[PDB]
């Protein structure tokens, strides 16, 4: 199979900057001056939308700020002026061959200043603790950008296998995120100790910030 | 022009599931017909294609013992059967349309199906109260929530005093945890001196189960 | 730009084994086109073929129909490879604009028997 590598991953842009997008191929695709690569925008929750055809077309619909550009290995998506509408995934896809195969996608997203996250602990519910389990929640809110690392300790231990996380999308207002994580333990483990930390770090931030609490507390 | 796709479908591993694409006499007639899935987090991975004039198919080798595709020229239909269904077979699915005449792109996307293969059956949430108090309180803010945990399948929703509190709220997406069973937080900062003057209360919203839950959240 | 592609012979014979060529002529410095080949369906619809160039993502896509482009740059030959019995009908080709997206232009229909 031909693999399309698109990249950056993410674009931090303002609106009005320019967005340029890359999309490279492992083999060409490219015959007789065609280059089967097509583009494609999706928003969350959306089926996806043709900007590109063939490099270089602009699909009829399509704002005129769009344009493509390349031959054979090397591809570009450009966004002369970005509206606040052109924030979203962006994806590459060629059919020089089969199997057709799509990018890894682009996202654009809005560039703004860096925010630390507000950081929040939570204790298992006592009505948790009758089912035999025991949550620990740590949330991080309103921060920027998206990146930030969460450890969780027990007793000073770092946790590794039970824990799981989850990020909002881009807030619509301040254009933040917000991000949560869970520990899990059985109860009897839970009792076990007597410390629990989420402990983060995040370039707002001077040094990482350690929330606790002691179990019983 | 539409393409307009069959609803959500949720399935026990080893069944059978068959989305449907209803396109029109025009797209019959000029154009090719291509699937696409998308597993949640994931981009877009092609399935296969069918020529509604001559039945004929093509296929991505991964798919191409599981897949059939077949077109009822009479309701300008297209269907897809995926069979022997797998726990990574859970995505959207999507049918797209190509011209016959040259490849200019999937100029028209169906709104997709949500398919989810699971051993997990219909559950009903549990609701615990995320609490507020000195160690989820920054400056004059506070922060306190509702955990929605081991639910199946998805969509939960999730309201805050019966809708009249939206600022300042975060429904997280949910996670699939290892038992197969989902969960989702949402949290609401406000004032902390308000934690003594106003009541705080979650709607929690599971229709595949019936399950319409509030829970009082105290500090 | 731009006119219809020509289409000859009008009147194609062979029986059975043989191969079959027609050949379609686009004078162009493309200026992006493609060509289509086309057979008249029994419904009067215009079935594809096969393009040049290639249109490899065509679904049950039948090997037997093969288009070549010539030196000259200008005439293409499309062939039926092993013609049939049920291969007899009406034949044509088409170019088509990828710029205006839209447009084609077919060229006069001809028979093979």
């Amino acid at each position: 199979e031909i693999v399309l590598t698109q990249s950056p991953a993410t674009l931090s842009l303002s609106p009005g900057e320019r967005a340029t997008l890359s999309c490279r191929a492992s083999k060409g695709v490219s015959t007789s001056g065609y280059s089967y690569l097509h583009w494609y925008q999706q928003k969350p929750g959306q089926a996806p939308r043709l900007l590109i055809y063939l490099a270089s077309y602009l699909e009829s619909g399509v704002p005129a700020r769009f344009s493509g550009s390349g031959s054979g290995t090397d591809f570009t998506l450009t966004i002369s002026s970005l509206e606040p509408e052109d924030f979203a995934v962006y994806y590459c896809q060629h059919s020089r061959d089969l199997p057709l195969t799509f990018g890894g996608g682009t996202k654009v997203e809005i560039k703004r200043t860096v925010a630390a996250p507000s950081v929040f602990i939570f204790p298992p519910s006592d009505e948790q603790l009758k089912s035999g389990t025991a949550s620990v929640v740590c949330l991080l809110n309103n921060f920027y950008p998206r990146e930030a690392k969460v450890q969780w300790k027990v007793d000073n231990a770092l946790q590794s296998g039970n824990s799981q996380e989850s990020v909002t999308e881009q807030d619509s207002k301040d254009s933040t995120y917000s991000l949560s994580s869970t520990l899990t333990l059985s109860k009897a483990d839970y009792e076990k100790h007597k410390v629990y930390a989420c402990e983060v770090t995040h370039q707002g931030l001077s040094s990482p910030v350690t929330k606790s609490f002691n179990r019983g507390e | 022009v539409q393409l307009v796709q069959s609803g959500v479908e949720v399935k026990k591993p080893g069944a059978s599931v068959k989305v449907s694409c209803k396109a029109s006499g025009y797209t019959f007639t000029n154009y090719y017909m291509y699937w696409v899935r998308q597993a949640p987090g994931q981009g877009l991975e092609w399935m296969g294609g069918i020529n509604p004039s001559n039945g004929g198919t093509n296929f991505n080798e991964k798919f191409k013992n599981r897949v059939t595709l077949t077109t009822d020229s009479s309701t300008t239909t297209a269907y897809m059967e995926l069979k022997s269904l797998q726990f990574d077979d859970t995505a959207v699915y999507y049918c797209a349309r190509r011209d016959y005449r040259f490849d200019m792109g999937f100029d028209y996307w169906g709104q997709g199906t949500t398919v989810t293969v699971s051993s997990a059956s219909t559950k009903g949430p549990s609701v615990f109260p995320l609490a507020p108090s000195s160690k989820s309180t920054s400056g004059g803010t506070a922060a306190l929530g509702c955990l929605v945990k081991d639910y199946f399948p998805e969509p939960v929703t999730v309201s805050w005093n019966s809708g009249a509190l939206t600022s300042g709220v975060h429904t997280f997406p949910a996670v699939l945890q290892s038992s197969g069973l989902y969960s989702l937080s949402s949290v609401v900062t406000v004032p902390s001196s308000s934690l003594g003057t106003q009541t705080y209360i979650c709607n929690v919203n599971h229709k595949p189960s019936n399950t319409k839950v509030d829970k009082k959240v105290e500090p | 730009p731009w006119n219809p592609p020509t289409f000859s012979p009008a009147l194609l014979v062979v029986t059975e084994g043989d191969n079959a060529t027609f050949t379609c002529s686009f004078s162009n410095t493309s200026e992006s086109f493609v060509l289509n080949w086309y057979r008249m369906s029994p419904s009067n619809q215009t079935d594809k073929l096969a393009a040049f160039p290639e249109d490899r993502s065509q679904p049950g896509q039948d090997s037997r129909f093969r288009v070549t482009q010539l030196p000259n740059g200008r005439d293409f030959h499309m062939s039926v490879v092993r013609a049939r019995r049920n291969d007899s009908g009406t034949y044509l080709c088409g170019a088509i604009s990828l710029a205006p997206k839209a447009q084609i232009k077919e060229s006069l229909r001809a028979e093979l028997r």
